RNA sequence: GAACUUGAGUGCAGAAGAGGAGAGUGGAAUUCCACGUGUAGCGGUGAAAUGCGUAGAGAUGUGGAGGAACACCAGUGGCGAAGGCGACUCUCUGGUCUGUAACUGACGCUGAGGAGCGAAAGCGUGGGGAGCGAACAGGAUUAGAUACCCUGGUAGUCCACGCCGUAAACGAUGAGUGCUAAGUGUUAGGGGGUUUCCGCCCCUUAGUGCUGCAGCUAACGCAUUAAGCACUCCGCCUGGGGAGUACGGUCGCAAGACUGAAACUCAAAGGAAUUGACGGGGGCCCGCACAAGCGGUGGAGCAUGUGGUUUAAUUCGAAGCAACGCG
């Protein structure tokens, strides 16, 4: 059954991305569509739409591609998993492809960056990384 | 890229002998494998038969010529830490201090030097078979990314990216 | 070939129908294969219960000679 | 703690199926028994023989006995968790699939240990026994033939109960979930599109095949039935022998099963693919290759060369074709 929701949206956005798709739909949640944000703020996505149904929603992600249909997204990795919890110190939270990329961290702040949650000395799970 | 522009310097990284069986005997060629490179970020490799070993070599050159590519380099090191992975090959390209020089082993070492970057570390976490080494190397090394096109295929300044 | 059953909308094969299950039957008795008679897979499988009820019960024959 | 319905399940409406257990019934064929007709072999092999037959065989007609298996249908078809399940009828009974949104509202996934099931052989008790057939006997074959082949043939194969618990038990591929081009068959449904229909076409689920992108792989190949991309849980691997062995423990009537080493020993063992070579593999083609013919050699006397042996020396070299009237 459905045991990582975060790592399920991330392997939809990669497989989707590995074909140059244009858009995806990930079934929402509140934590998803935190992330969803960031990727966009951070310009990984074009954009995200939340679609509102009886069920718990549909986040519309839109991929971005540069010129030469060149992918935005190289890569996408779960790191904290329902098996194996991976919380950081303020100190040890981790730059991604030497500051090239991003890590999403869940802290008592909010769901940041890990360039947003350094600033505030904060730690937390380190969700994934995206590069 | 046209290679008569640049400055490539050669370098002979292996000459086996293989054979091919027949009746009455073996007849034996020579595959050499020879990485080129400008020493200013241009870097390929080529494979060459021959019957001879000089001849071998000179079609390996014209072979690596072919097929150069550009390596991202910033200042003496490469962007951020890489593995290159070409079937069993497994090359670990990490980012390294002004001073270290070039960390690699000897294959691996060849690509690099004759990119011209002078500070790296690596490791081969596979295969050790030479062909397949550098092809490993130089699929990782065509996979930097520079700081500078990132943010613009991110539409953000350089200032956003480090931060 | 069409199947002679969902042409003609027959629902049910039945082991009495003697005259209609002979045009399925050889010049032996042997059962003719559905690539032949051109019948559907399902009423194939019903027509085969029909010729086992009918030998069993004297309407066609096991073995002509 | 309170909600929600997608997961999971229930209700309601349909569908297919060699799913299972029990009890019956049917047709073909083999063997045996009785009888009629009928006469000299039948059977078997590469060739034979052993064997059966004038005491009437084999062949042929009628009837009867008994046991085992279910031609055609039949199909990379169906069903089952796996092993496995194929004549028909009835009794009992499990599961899956489709639609529906009436109901519960996370009730789910995996699962060490444990329990149950688990082809064939085998074992215990008692039945049954046609065909087949380990063992065994005889006839052949062979240098030998404790084999292949032939004629017989015991256990067994079958049934009831119990035990055994192992297979190349294989898709050599754990279970669950989601995501990621297409084309094309086929099985069981649903909806629709022109219709009495038939049908054609379109869509949709769930299985079952082939081809084939991306991706993966050492390669071969896999590819919406993944060996791709992910997450959860379980099992297992760490060079080849020694060895699935020894000791111990558990299980078993026994055979043995499960668990499971080390000393010692080697520097390999191995996977895939490539080039050739080979095959008592296949195809095609050619040659005094065979076939169709002619004349020889091997026998005799002698010439010559060689080997052996004898010599004081019997000079040296040549050894399948490709050395031997050769230097």
């Amino acid at each position: 059954v459905m045991t990582d929701p975060i790592a399920d949206m991330l392997t939809r956005i990669r497989n989707a991305n590995m074909v140059r798709h244009e858009k995806l739909e990930i079934p929402a949640s509140k934590l998803k569509r935190e992330i969803a944000e960031i990727l966009k703020r951070e310009g990984f996505i074009r954009d995200v739409e939340f679609v509102e149904d009886s069920k718990q929603g549909i986040i519309r992600v839109f991929l971005k591609y540069g010129q030469n249909n060149e992918r935005v997204i190289t890569g996408l990795k779960r790191i904290s998993k329902p098996g194996l919890r991976v919380y950081a110190k303020s100190n040890e939270v981790p730059r991604v492809l030497n500051g090239l990329g991003i890590a999403i961290i869940s802290t008592s702040q909010g769901v940041l960056t890990d360039k947003e949650a350094r600033a505030k000395q904060a730690g937390g799970e380190v969700l994934a990384y995206v590069w | 890229i046209d290679p008569s522009k640049l400055e490539l310097e050669e370098r002979l990284v292996t000459v086996n002998r293989v054979a091919k069986v027949v009746k009455g005997g073996r007849r034996f060629r020579f595959a050499a494998l020879v990485v080129v490179g400008d020493k200013n970020g241009h870097v390929g490799f080529g494979t060459g038969k021959a019957q001879e070993v000089p001849e071998a070599i000179r079609k390996a050159v014209e072979d690596a010529k072919k097929n150069l590519i550009e390596v991202p380099m910033v200042g003496t090191t490469i962007p951020h830490e890489i593995i290159g992975r070409f079937g069993a090959g497994n090359i670990l390209l990490k980012p390294a201090s002004e001073g270290t020089g070039v960390i690699a082993g000897g294959p691996v070492r060849a690509v690099l030097e004759l990119a011209g970057v002078a500070d790296i570390l690596s490791k081969s976490l596979g295969s050790n078979t030479p062909i397949n080494m550098i092809r490993a190397t130089l699929q990782g090394l065509s996979e930097l990314k520079r700081a500078e096109d990132v943010a613009k295929l991110r539409g953000k300044s350089v200032e956003e990216l480090l931060g | 070939k069409v199947c002679y059953f969902t042409s003609n909308g027959i629902t049910h094969i039945d082991y009495k129908d003697v005259d209609l299950l002979k045009k399925f039957v050889s010049e032996r008795g042997k059962i003719l294969p559905r690539r032949v008679t051109g019948t559907n897979a399902k009423y194939q499988r019903k027509l085969t219960a029909a010729i086992k009820r009918a030998r069993q019960m004297a309407l066609l024959p096991y073995v002509s000679g």
